[PDB]
RNA sequence: AAGG
RNA sequence: AAGGUAAGUAU
């Protein structure tokens, strides 16, 4: 949660999105002190080395950097968004919101699969990718 | 354009065009007749288009398609004519449809005093006219029947007319003379 | 110097080219392409309704040195219009 | 300017409507975390002696 | 330093104009307008709790309204003397039972009363002029109902009688035994 | 009496009993009045309608 | 290309 | 009330 790089103003976020031309820019919008953000950041930290070939992970504090709250509807405790070549890559998670991951995941392989799907779809030149797993339900039994 | 002219004042505490439902207003604004022959209309141009009217009605068909009469009514609501212009519309004798358009506008925007002062004298007209039903069919009625519907029916030509103080209520306060019919 | 809005004295031939087929190549500019075109505003519109919206738009009137404001009519000219229309028929 | 004045007036009004039980419930909360804190100390407190030896 | 009451025509004019937000004249200051709109449930609650009773034709209530007409509150709590209120509602019960027995066909109201695209009526030009219809009121015998007859079927009865109430606040009531017996007889149902 | 009105009586009694059990004395508070504070600010005027 |  | 947005390029 604290081992990941941080972006401290909107210009830094724009540059991080613009800098990467061959990798998915995974940016988590939230607060390091929020428990949901702590879970999501732990998951991202567990996979940060694995996906470094095709993904880069940044963390942004939405109070320190409020320049995207109105734009990206960052009014949730945690939010993960995907950008590839200065384009926001939407993902059809099945949750009704195709723009972001607004909850916290528990499986590293889940997040890695989502990142890989986003990377492949964005490389092919697509603005929306279909998630390998549906999230219309939590699969709790 | 599409908005109310700047010099126009509010009617019934709302926008002058708001006397028509937003559904019907949106349908009229998207109609071919409104976009073609009602892009810019002054009182002279409204008079010119009024005589071309062949029927009176609201909307027809399964999809809401407005008649030219409704489009002209909404245009006159948009660009406000003075009261004497409305009277001159009503005072017209050669064309029945122009007088009906003026009477409908007076009922929509005029005071409850005006709705009986200027529309009740039109009961003397019994000219046959064609009225288009909501199914697209046309039916024959008379001028006096249209005036009676204006003065007594809540919804005329798919427009919910503003509330009128009842005639006996107006007579009791004696600010309006009781109607004396010709018969 | 924005003149007040005026009614179009001319009808628009929306249905003039019904059924016709127009051949368009790479060299052909926007002037002779299919659909509706206005030189005043130099644009191509492939609809009758959208063309009516365009010719009723702010930019089209502005390119004509005009304004969306419509002049308030006077009683005398309305009465004279009634008189001349009655005399015509 | 006047927008800020109206916002401040409404905020002060909302704060005043909260004074009915604000101090009572806040002192209850203060006396309730300390009841919970003795049984469940803060994590940093449990490492205070070890941290000092660093 | 106390706020004097405004004439009822002031709020009438304020509501009559500024009706549509489309007007750009008063759009300069909207934080004062918007900030007072969150209390709409309070206005709803105060309005419905001050609803006139079947024995009352017109109920003039103190009104606290925003300076821009954004919201209007009924600044009144419906205090009612419990024996008087119970007796009034018992007489109402008698009247409605007798009306249902007597009237051959009862025409239930049509809900909603008005069309959905019909705008709300202007009070000044539709209700201010028309005289109210007769309310429900049980006939009181001048012989046996004399202790209560004068002030019965009144909004906050005996509000000005310092012998029977503390004052205009309408908090305490001290009633004579004949009035209590008459109210008790009127509320047997 | 019909079954529905008997169930009505029983449900009304259930609500009465539940209200009686769940009753707790009101918590002590400072008297703050919303409408009185409305009158204090200049944004609200008073009338009778 | 048109709408607030 | 939702878990039912194709991603676009043109005008």
């Amino acid at each position: 949660s604290y081992m990941l790089p941080h972006l401290h103003n909107g210009w830094q976020v724009d540059q991080a999105i613009l800098s990467e031309e061959d990798r998915v820019v995974v940016i988590r919008f939230g607060h390091d002190w929020d428990p949901t953000c702590m879970k999501m950041d732990e998951v991202l930290y567990s996979i940060a080395e694995k996906v470094k070939n095709f993904a880069v992970i940044y963390l942004v504090d939405i109070t320190e950097v409020p320049d995207f709250n109105k734009m990206y509807e960052l009014y949730d405790p945690c939010t993960v968004m995907f950008f590839f070549r200065n384009k926001h890559i939407m993902i059809d998670l099945g949750t009704g919101n195709n723009n972001k991951i607004n909850w916290a995941m528990e499986d590293k392989q889940e997040m890695v699969d989502i990142i890989e799907t986003v990377y492949r779809g964005a490389r092919k030149g697509r603005g929306l990718v279909v998630s390998p797993k549906d999230y219309s339900t939590k699969y709790r039994y | 354009a599409n908005r109310t002219v700047k010099d126009a004042h509010s009617i019934h505490g709302t926008n002058p065009q708001y006397l028509v439902e937003k559904i019907i207003r949106t349908r009229i604004y998207e109609s071919k007749y409104w976009k073609e022959e009602c892009f810019g209309l002054t009182a002279e141009l409204v008079v010119d288009k009024a005589m071309e009217l062949r029927f009176v009605g609201g909307v027809y068909g399964g999809n809401i398609k407005p008649t030219p009469f409704l489009c002209l009514t909404l245009k006159m609501l948009q660009i406000q004519p003075e009261k004497d212009i409305i009277v001159e519309f009503i005072k017209n004798e050669d064309f029945k449809y122009v007088r009906m358009l003026g009477a409908l506008y007076m009922r929509l925007t005029g005071t409850a005093i005006d709705c009986y002062k200027y529309l009740e004298p039109l009961y003397n007209d019994y000219r046959k006219i064609k009225s288009q039903n909501r199914n697209g069919e046309f039916e024959l009625m008379h001028v006096d029947e249209f005036i009676d519907e204006l003065l007594h029916s809540e919804r005329v030509c798919d427009i919910i007319l503003p509330r009128l103080q009842k005639r006996y209520v107006l007579e009791e306060a004696e600010q309006l003379e009781p109607r004396v019919s010709a018969l | 110097k924005r003149e007040l809005l005026r009614h179009r004295d001319y009808k628009v031939d929306l249905e003039s080219k019904l059924g016709k087929t127009i051949v368009i190549t790479k060299t052909t500019p926007q002037s002779e392409m299919g659909g509706y075109y206005c030189n005043v505003c130099d644009c191509v519109v492939k609809d009758s309704i959208n063309f009516l919206d365009h010719i009723n738009g702010k930019k089209h009137q502005r390119n004509l040195g005009m304004s969306m404001r419509v002049e308030r009519s006077t009683l005398d000219q309305v009465k004279k219009r009634f008189e001349v229309n009655k005399k015509k028929m | 300017k006047d927008d800020e004045e109206a916002d401040a007036i409404y905020a002060a009004l909302d704060k005043r409507m909260d004074e009915r039980r604000k101090e009572r419930r806040e002192q209850r909360e203060k006396e309730e975390i300390e009841k919970y804190r003795m049984e469940r100390p803060k994590i940093q407190q449990q490492f205070s002696d070890l941290k000092r030896k660093l | 330093a106390q706020k004097e009451d405004m004439p009822p025509e002031h709020v009438r004019k304020i509501i009559r104009d500024h009706g549509d937000m489309t007007n750009r004249k008063f759009r300069h200051d909207k934080r004062v307008y918007l900030g007072a709109l969150k209390y709409m449930p309070h206005a709803v609650l105060k309005l419905l709790e001050n609803m006139p009773m079947p024995w009352e034709q017109i109920r003039d209530v103190p009104v606290l309204y925003h300076i821009t007409g954004a919201i209007s509150f009924v600044n009144e709590i419906p205090w009612v003397i419990e024996p008087v209120y119970i007796s009034q509602w018992g007489s109402m019960w008698i009247m409605m039972r007798r009306e249902k027995r007597d009237r051959r066909h009862f025409k239930r109201m049509r809900f909603p009363p008005f069309d959905d695209e019909e705008p709300p009526l202007d009070y000044a030009d539709n209700i201010l002029d028309v005289e109210p219809l007769e309310a429900i009121q049980l006939e009181l015998d001048p012989e046996e109902d004399a202790p209560v007859l004068d002030w019965f079927y009144d909004h906050q009865p005996l509000r000005d009688s310092r012998k029977y109430v503390n004052g205009s606040t309408y908090q305490r009531w001290q009633f004579t035994l004949p009035m209590m017996s008459t109210l008790y007889r009127l509320a047997n149902q | 009496q019909p079954v529905k009105v008997r169930v009505s009586y029983q449900k009304l009694l259930k609500y009465y009993v539940l209200n009686a059990l769940k009753h707790r004395p009101p918590k002590a508070q400072k008297k703050r009045y919303l409408f009185r504070s409305f009158k204090a600010t200049k944004f609200f005027q008073s009338t009778k309608l």
